[PDB]
Order: structure tokens, then C-alpha cells, then sequence
């Protein structure tokens, strides 16, 4: 998982 | 940790039941002197193979490798702080191409580049008031919980993108809503003036999360 994307 | 203090501050604020009042005056609890200096603006959880990488708001980056070591790159793009298993800290530079740490420096660059070309900077619209590192973290179904070495606990909520930045030193919470609007409240003033059900329930979950952090020790 990752933080919110562009 | 400062975690025990945060637990007590959260226990106290939740005990006052701030959303269960006739009149709620949330705006009166605002305190601009308590705006945080540091928070996590970007993160990547590839801990099952590479580790957890993150960016702080000052544009510094950090990686928690799986061998329990940590590497941080300062926002000058060259200065490194390397923290070992036993907590020994050391200074090196990227430009020196240090024999010992090239593999970890390269991994950090991978993380750095990924966050730069893929991810939104959280709290980009916040002007902030020693550099902390990510001490502990975990993910739930609902959120990621990020405990910084300066005592700060950050909680990013997945579904609606709302965020809490808790500082036990200022005894304060910063709340970023779903429209990226931010406010900083003194917790004692939230006890006095009250708040909306939205903020109240998130502070309730925050206490559970701090309880979790403390119980995982």
C-alpha cells in the first residue's frame, strides 16, 4: 500500500 | 515516547464527550501557536520486501528497512543520518559514495523517486510553526498510524482521506478534513467548547490506536 496518489 | 501523556490527554478529551453538548463552539478551540512543525506528507508500505519509506513535510525522506535499521536523507539532498539496530547514529553523505551503505542509499533513492513522481504531498497548504524519524507504525483496515520520534502520532484515514496530527508536547490536535482544510486545536479547549461528531469519533479511534501502540511494547 501507499499514500494518496497524484 | 511521550505516548503515555498523549493517552492521558486523549482519555481526558474523550471523557468530556465534546460532541454531546447543546451548543458547540469548535472554532473557539483553535490555536495557531500549536501548529505542528513536522508531519508525514507521503508514505509507501513495501515492508514485505523493501521496507517502509516516507517523506516529511520539509521534503526530507526516510526508510525503515526490514533489518530494523533506518536511513534518513535531509532536505539538502545530500546529508544522511543512519540509525543502526542498537540506536547508534552516524553522519554520511550521498556525494561521498560511502563504501558501506550504497545498497541502502540506492533503495532510499528508489523510494524517494517513487514518492516524488506518484504521490500527493499531505498538508501542502499548511505553514509549519531536530528532525524526527518514524519510530513505530502499523496499518489497520481503516488507517495508517505513524508514531514520530518527537512524540507526534499521525493517523491517516484511508476511505475519506482525513488526517489527525497529535502532539503531546503542545497537547494539541491538527485535523485535516476531506476537502484538505486544516485546523489546529488545543485539546483542553476542545474539552471546554466542544466539537463536531466527525472530529469526536476520530479522537475516540485515536485513543484506541495510542492504547494499541502502548500495548505492543
Amino acid at each position: 500500500m501507499q499514500s494518496s496518489p497524484l | 515516547c511521550h505516548l503515555s501523556d498523549m493517552l492521558q490527554q486523549l482519555h481526558s478529551v474523550n471523557a468530556s464527550k465534546p460532541s454531546e453538548r447543546g451548543l458547540v463552539r469548535q472554532e473557539e478551540a483553535e490555536d495557531p501557536a500549536c501548529i505542528p512543525i513536522f508531519w508525514v506528507s507521503k508514505w509507501v508500505d513495501y515492508s514485505d520486501k523493501y521496507g517502509l519509506g516516507y517523506q516529511l513535510c520539509d521534503n526530507s525522506v526516510g526508510v525503515l528497512f526490514n533489518d530494523s535499521t533506518r536511513l534518513i536523507l535531509y532536505n539538502d539532498g545530500d546529508s544522511l543520518q543512519y540509525i543502526e539496530r542498537d540506536g547508534t547514529e552516524s553522519y554520511l553523505t550521498v556525494s561521498s559514495h560511502p563504501n558501506s551503505l550504497m545498497k541502502k542509499i540506492t533503495l532510499l533513492k528508489y523510494f524517494r523517486n517513487y514518492m516524488s513522481e506518484h504521490l500527493l504531498k499531505a498538508g501542502a497548504n499548511i505553514t509549519p510553526r531536530r528532525l524526527p524519524y518514524l519510530r513505530t507504525w502499523f496499518r489497520t483496515r481503516s488507517a495508517i498510524i505513524l508514531h514520530l520520534s518527537n512524540g507526534s502520532v499521525q493517523i491517516n484515514f484511508f476511505q475519506d482521506h482525513t488526517k489527525l496530527i497529535l502532539c503531546p508536547l503542545m497537547a494539541a490536535v491538527t485535523y485535516i478534513d476531506e476537502k484538505r482544510d486544516f485546523r489546529t486545536y488545543r485539546l483542553s479547549l476542545l474539552e471546554e467548547y466542544g466539537c463536531c461528531k466527525e472530529l469526536a469519533s476520530r479522537l475516540r479511534y485515536a485513543r484506541t490506536m495510542v492504547d494499541k501502540l502502548l500495548s505492543s511494547r
